[PDB]
């Protein structure tokens, strides 16, 4: 009846993005105060004119910026009964569990993140494993897509496949009726190789999301909207609060079977250079964040369109899009079929902001805490515990504090093959 | 980013951390000096006997007793390849601001405390004197530190028993209306602002007044490398003076005595910084004070890390389930003897009704009569007299005391001999020596020894204050443990004596009795004899 | 429990402090426990000025 | 190990489940021969039977 | 306490007088003591 030592182990999972995401943890008083959230400015970009006498031609300054926040706690709260064998054997295992258990939950709110508020789309007609090279193809799509908008890339970029596509392109690479050096690998191990068209880190990861098709048909933009950069905006009480840069809300004709995470497209917008401000020939891909009204949505790039009439230069020196919204255009979506996504982005748009939950302080008496260190990514926790006479239960509980932000939406990415019909 | 902000955060982890071992040192400490009754005010208490028949106090009384039999003492010995009298100057001022009676008061509080809680601890301080002072008119004394387990809070991030390795230190001071009056004097400090901090007492006995006033003293230890200024004597050599110990004062009058600056290097070195908090602000902020070692002095008695938890144990925490236990049962069996019923007879009251005379106690019969007859039931039915039992201690009681006065003796035997406390004193006496021999380099003028007679180097400001000038070259000696002496007189005569008792009777005998009739104190005869011995010493040579 | 000692009147209170894992909130309660008597209300007096019908 | 989230969890903790396999052993496998007196003479078959039977 | 050593076991003779005179030699310095060892280290040098 009672079992021996041996532990069967039955899983074992890897937290590639978050490990590989950055963590930022801002000081706790600060965040106290400021209600866990804190703006960080974008890289400011200048206007420049042409011309000899420039009288009453002076522009102003403008610098936006991003806030990062805090969500949940994720915890694994649990109960000790007194008089349990089962109760007293296992309850360290317990707590292993809860480690790799709230490592995983990390990963996976980093993945869907990444992979709901990735701006750059690429879309594919048929399946990866069709034509010869067609996974190269995609990976360096988004190599091309991100340098043609001259994306900062200089803190690295990151490619990951799930494992189907990932099977897909090392079928590809075996295929190939040769053996030198990268199929010689792809066959002997799975691996394609590590750098690919350019991405200087092309992983696997086991927990991307599936992007559900979008049922949204025949919608089309309400009203010409042109969106401004603004760094603060003025409320009822004539207090400047700031505006964040990387949201935009939207009205259109009816936002029925939209959700956040759509990928949409509208008919005529074009992208720029963004440094230098050259139309590119790839239409803008925009990512909706929330469907809030029957009529609004909010887009993740904020289209500030270049030939927008009301901005002032140093407005327009931000722009993003060739052209503004025109009270016809007709929104394409752009997942038309439910497909797993491969998610792409630059190394420095994903961060996880962390707090400490200081249980340790004297008002906590009572209930022993200590720190708690979820493996394979960078986090604390507190593990408390404590226990009531009342039911002659101890109480465990293992709390640990996160928030995962896409800093830079349009770095990231999402890769979205066989998107037919 | 505060000052106060960090030192209390600090401060709030330390109390935090040492938590249990301070509570249970107190209950050890209240146990063996109060009373064994522990509990004041438990809500649900009537009057019942709690009588405190003791055993664990005749055996701490035995170790302290066995422990101040046995003085322990800094003894500085000079170093490999210094000089061969390079200790005598610094033995000298220890002998000599170490021989009061509040160095030898702190020392066995110390002790005492050690043997019963687990710790102790004393503190050295520099006062300024114009009469009697040790040097550069400046004294160190030794002070005590009392019920140090919860007045002196440690670093917590220190694994050493001497605790060498913290980085700083806080001493909680506790004191009464007018003991606060007299510290505000001391430090120039606001009496009119009462201060305020953690309280480290508990109202755990009936005492009718407690104390009120608490303030802290912060110790911090920074590890710099800070600029020196090497010159050259005057005399010979070149001798390395610290920059910030003469930064104002006289770096410019060594210029007019003739000292000439060769070079300017960066030496590494710790200063000690003291500040007055209160739980509300900060009073006073870094004072500099003189050493590179934090001033308190900790002993141990057992201690040791059981999971990134230091603990530390005396001679009484053991003790206290075992004499509880035999406390309570003898109070039990107190109380059978006080509240229980006498062997008496057993009557009907017919039985006796008409003679109730002849029972009560008097001797003026020769025999008792009892009633026969009764009318409605002819005779008196018949049954042997019985007699209410005899008070008893029951066998579970008796067992119980005999068996936790067993347990108590079985486990109040520190050691097997007070050696591993003795040696835990001595290591506290080395670091002892160690804070001596800095704050001595830091304030005292300490002469250089020439082999061509001690100089002493030193100047005057224009302030008329002067600066004692000492090389770097100070750390020519260190530190053992030796018998405790008052004068090196006494020392001197100590080490004459042990050569004597081993050098057989030959001429080096001659020659230490001479030395020891030399060495000898003054009198009359004691004169006329030490004359004798120092004529006899100079005429052979 | 601990010792809290108030100032300005020479008192002593209890500074008591719990934790709740279930909310991971925590109380604190602060208590002093007197009580005023006038043992010889003979000697106290009250002096009322104004006191006209 | 299951997870939540929030602050407030009161009433909401979980007991500890832990599950066992069962591992065990089967029919010893055999190899009987009877030989006579006379027939271990030579004794090479009987050799060539234990190194064949393992 | 290696000279003491060795003298706990050598007899009362000339290697018993070196090795005392040694041990006087190589002891601390306070006064009384000073003047002990200065004989020791003048015995010692005129003996060779």
């Amino acid at each position: 009846t009672l079992a021996v030592d041996e532990i069967i182990e039955t899983i074992s999972a890897i937290t590639p993005m978050a490990q590989k995401a950055k963590k930022y943890t801002p000081p706790a008083a600060s965040m106290q105060r400021s209600s866990n959230t804190i703006w960080m400015p974008v890289e400011q970009e200048s206007p420049t004119q042409e011309g000899w006498d420039l009288t009453d031609k002076a522009t102003g300054l403008l610098e936006l910026n991003v806030a990062v926040n805090m969500g949940e706690p994720d915890n694994d709260f649990f109960q000790l009964r007194a008089d349990d064998l089962r109760d007293e054997t296992a309850y360290r295992r317990r707590i292993q569990s809860a480690a790799r258990k709230l490592a995983n939950n990390v990963e996976l709110k980093v993945a869907n993140m990444a992979a709901e508020m990735g701006s750059l789309v690429i879309t594919s007609p048929d399946a990866i494993g069709t034509n010869t090279a067609d996974a190269w193809n995609f990976v360096a799509d988004a190599e091309e897509i991100m340098f043609s908008r001259e994306l900062n890339r200089d803190m690295g970029t990151s490619y990951f496949f799930n494992p189907q596509d990932y099977k897909k392109a090392g079928y590809d690479l075996t295929k190939r009726d040769i053996f030198g050096r990268i199929p010689e690998e792809a066959y002997r191990d799975g691996t394609i190789q590590r750098q690919v068209a350019g991405f200087d880190d092309v992983l696997r990861s086991p927990k991307l999301p599936v992007l559900t098709k979008s049922t949204a048909t025949g919608i089309t933009v309400s009203g010409a909207q042109s969106f401004k950069p603004v760094a603060w905006q003025l409320d009822n009480d004539g207090n400047k609060v700031n505006v964040d840069n990387r949201f935009a809300t939207v009205t259109l004709s009816a936002t029925t079977g939209m959700k956040r995470g759509d990928k949409i497209s509208f008919a005529g917008v074009k992208f720029l250079g963004q440094m230098a401000k050259n139309v590119l020939a790839q239409d803008a891909t925009f990512s909706v964040v929330r469907v809030v009204d029957g009529t609004h949505v909010e887009i993740t790039p904020k289209p500030v369109a270049l030939d927008d009439v009301s901005l002032s230069p140093e407005q327009r020196a931000y722009a993003n899009v060739n052209t503004s919204l025109a009270d016809a255009m007709a929104v394409n979506i752009l997942n038309v079929k439910d497909a797993r996504t491969n998610v792409f982005w630059a190394d420095d748009a994903i961060r996880i902001v962390s707090q400490p939950i200081p249980a340790n302080h004297e008002l906590f008496a009572g209930m022993k805490t200590t720190s708690f260190s979820i493996p394979d990514v960078g986090l604390n926790g507190i593990f408390a515990t404590q226990g009531d006479i009342s039911t002659l239960s101890g109480l465990c509980r293992i709390a640990l504090w996160y928030g995962v932000n896409a800093t830079r939406p349009e770095a990231i990415g999402v890769g979205l093959p066989g998107q037919t019909a | 980013e505060n000052r106060l902000e960090s030192i209390l955060s600090r401060f709030d982890a330390d109390w935090t951390a040492s938590d249990e071992a301070r509570r249970e040192a107190k209950n050890d400490l209240f146990f063996s000096r109060v009373s064994q009754w522990d509990d004041w005010l438990s809500q649900y208490t009537t009057l019942q006997y709690r009588g405190q028949f003791d055993v664990v106090r005749p055996v701490v009384r035995k170790l302290v007793s066995e422990m101040r039999q046995n003085p322990i003492d800094v003894l500085y010995r000079p170093k490999d390849g210094a000089r061969p009298d390079a200790a005598d100057v610094l033995m000298g001022m220890y002998r000599t601001d170490m021989r009061h009676n509040t160095a030898k008061i702190a020392v066995n509080i110390a002790v005492r405390e050690q043997i019963e809680a687990g710790v102790g601890a004393w503190r050295l301080v520099t006062d300024y004197e114009d009469q009697s002072p040790t040097s550069n008119n400046q004294v160190i004394r030794r002070e005590p530190i009392h019920s140090a387990c919860s007045h002196v809070i440690w670093d917590s991030n220190s694994k050493l028993m001497d605790k060498s390795d913290a980085r700083h230190c806080t001493v909680i001071h506790s004191m009464s209306q007018n003991g606060w009056e007299d510290f505000a004097e001391k430090y120039d400090l606001d009496a009119d602002d009462i201060p305020s901090f953690q309280n480290p007492n508990d109202w755990v006995f009936p005492w009718l007044t407690q104390d009120t006033i608490q303030i802290a003293e912060f110790y911090e230890v920074v590890e710099k490398k800070e600029t020196a200024f090497i010159y050259q004597d005057p005399v010979t050599g070149e001798p390395v003076s610290y920059f910030k110990r003469d930064i104002k004062d006289v770096i410019d009058d060594l210029a007019d005595s003739g000292f000439i600056k060769i070079a300017e290097r960066q030496i590494k070195r710790r200063r000690v910084y003291k500040s007055i908090i209160t739980c509300t602000a900060v009073l006073k902020d870094k004072q500099l004070i003189a050493g590179e070692h934090i001033p308190i002095v900790p002993v141990f008695g057992e201690w040791g890390f059981v999971e990134d938890k230091e603990v530390y144990e005396g001679v009484v925490r053991l003790t206290k389930d075992g004499q509880r236990l035999r406390n309570m049962i003898m109070s039990f069996n107190a109380d059978i003897v006080a509240r229980t019923p006498k062997k008496k007879p057993f009557f009907w009251p017919e039985q006796i009704a008409g003679f109730e005379h002849m029972y009560d106690g008097n001797d003026d019969y020769p025999y008792y009569l009892l009633n026969r007859t009764d009318e409605n039931s002819g005779d008196l039915p018949t049954q042997p007299l019985a007699y209410y039992e005899n008070p008893e201690v029951p066998q579970a009681n008796a067992y119980m005391l005999e068996a936790a006065t067993s347990a108590v003796k079985e486990v109040a035997t520190l050691g097997v001999e007070t050696y591993v406390f003795q040696d835990n004193l001595a290591t506290a006496m080395r670091r002892d020596g160690e804070i001596y021999q800095s704050i001595v380099n830091d304030i005292y003028d300490v002469p250089r020894n020439v082999t061509i007679l001690m100089a002493e180097v030193v100047d005057l400001a224009t302030g008329e204050k002067q600066v004692l000038n000492d090389i770097r070259g100070r750390y020519e000696c260190y530190t053992d443990v030796g018998p405790s002496f008052q004068s090196m007189k006494q020392q001197n005569r100590a080490e004459i004596l042990e050569l004597l008792g081993k050098t057989p009777q030959g001429t080096p005998e001659y020659q230490l009795l001479l030395l020891q009739y030399f060495t000898l104190l003054d009198g009359k005869g004691v004169e006329m004899m030490r004359d004798y011995a120092n004529k006899q010493l100079i005429q052979m040579g």
